[PDB]
């Protein structure tokens, strides 16, 4: 399960 | 035993390409199990181990989606660090991030992970505490008074410490057996003929690729006048490595080669046989 | 910034003449990730040369693992060419059998 990056 | 998950990602940009490629690889316990490329003709995350197969079509679509996600985050970020560090335009440029979550042999998170590289080199880093960021450059104080107003660290503490614990979770029941099964190392010794005699100490078929080779003489390991190689891939999921040293013909069997392996019950002890 | 890869150019099984073995040329400590590889029989490109993936390690560095297929004879040499931004020109590095 890959992150997101903080936009 | 302890696991870990990890997703490395980078973004490439070349002097001859308008955009760059990004390309993100998750790993389980150091071993590759999904991956995805921007260079791909329909890029998608795709699977790298067989029991990641096992998972569901609305899995793929979801990861795919973060990826493109990304992908945007990363070339954005690319093209300011360009003015943080006036680099004119017609170079190659890299950006590289590591970040994951790491459990102890209880299965509960030890630590979280997320530092990100430009140019091959640290740029920031979110420390331990997952509140609190480093970073060493004077470029990168931008970056760093950005994220400390605005909890991008909140943001990240809350995945690491909450997705990347239960996923990982996940991922460890389903591929529980290629995971779990560490490979002991297979050793011997060859001889070589010189001036003066070469003893090399192999290892062979080991999993994970940890490894300490020594070579002792009346109870000594010889620190310098020993040679060896990188630990390297055989290209089979093992590993190989060696250790060498240079000692009078006649004088062998006075020298011992240990091999130190988290797959042993204990270090291997071994002498040049005929 | 540049970094310049290390080679290494070996077998998966101990070599024995006449026997089907796969040869590997390890790459790795390099930086930037652009690089290209070319596996070498006599001095000749070999055709089918199998590529692992774009791949970094915790240091940052870059590494690649190339392999093919051989059946290793007395007087074959086999070697590994490459090709990097750090280096004028390419290098080869020739297979060692003894290690």
């Amino acid at each position: 399960f890959a992150p997101g990056n903080y936009p | 035993g302890p696991h870990s998950m990890r997703y490395f990602e980078t973004a490439v940009s070349r002097p001859g390409l308008e955009e760059p490629r990004y390309i993100s690889v998750g790993y389980v316990d150091n071993k590759e199990f999904v991956r995805f490329d921007s260079d791909a003709e329909n890029p998608r995350y795709e699977p790298r181990a067989p029991w990641m197969e096992q998972e569901g079509p609305e899995y793929w679509e979801r990861e795919t989606q973060k990826a493109k996600g990304q992908e945007q985050w990363f070339r954005v970020s690319l093209r300011n660090l360009l003015g943080y560090y006036n680099q004119s335009a017609g170079g190659s440029h890299t950006l590289q991030q590591m970040s994951g979550c790491d459990l102890g042999s209880d299965w509960r998170l030890l630590r979280g992970y997320l530092q990100f590289a430009y140019e091959g080199r640290d740029y920031i880093a979110l420390n331990e505490d997952l509140k609190t960021w480093t970073a060493a450059d004077m470029a990168a104080q931008i970056t760093r008074r950005k994220w400390e107003q605005s909890g991008a660290a909140e943001h990240y503490k809350a995945y690491l410490e909450g997705e990347c614990v239960e996923w990982l979770h996940r991922y460890l029941k389903n591929g529980n057996a290629t995971l779990l099964r560490t490979d002991s190392p297979k050793a011997h010794v060859t001889h070589h003929p010189r001036s003066e005699v070469t003893l090399r100490c192999w290892a062979l078929g080991f999993y994970p690729a940890d490894i300490t080779l020594t070579w002792q003489l009346n109870g000594e390991e010889l620190t310098q006048d020993m040679e060896l190689v990188e630990t390297r891939p055989a290209g089979d999921g093992t590993f190989q490595k060696w250790a060498s040293v240079v000692v009078p013909l006649g004088k062998e069997q006075n020298y011992t080669c240990r091999v130190y392996h988290e797959g042993l019950p204990e270090p291997l002890t071994l002498r040049w046989e005929p | 910034i540049q970094k310049t890869p290390q080679i290494q150019v070996y077998s998966r099984h101990p070599p024995e003449n006449g026997k089907p073995n796969i040869l590997n040329c390890y790459v790795t400590q390099f930086h930037p990730p652009h690089i290209e590889i070319q596996m070498l029989k006599n001095g000749k490109k070999i055709p089918k040369v199998e590529m692992s993936d774009m791949s970094f390690s915790k240091d940052w560095s870059f590494y690649i693992l190339a392999h093919t297929e051989f059946t290793p004879t007395e007087t074959d040499t086999y070697a590994c060419r490459v090709k990097h931004d750090s280096m004028a020109e390419p290098k080869t590095v020739y297979w060692d059998r003894d290690m």
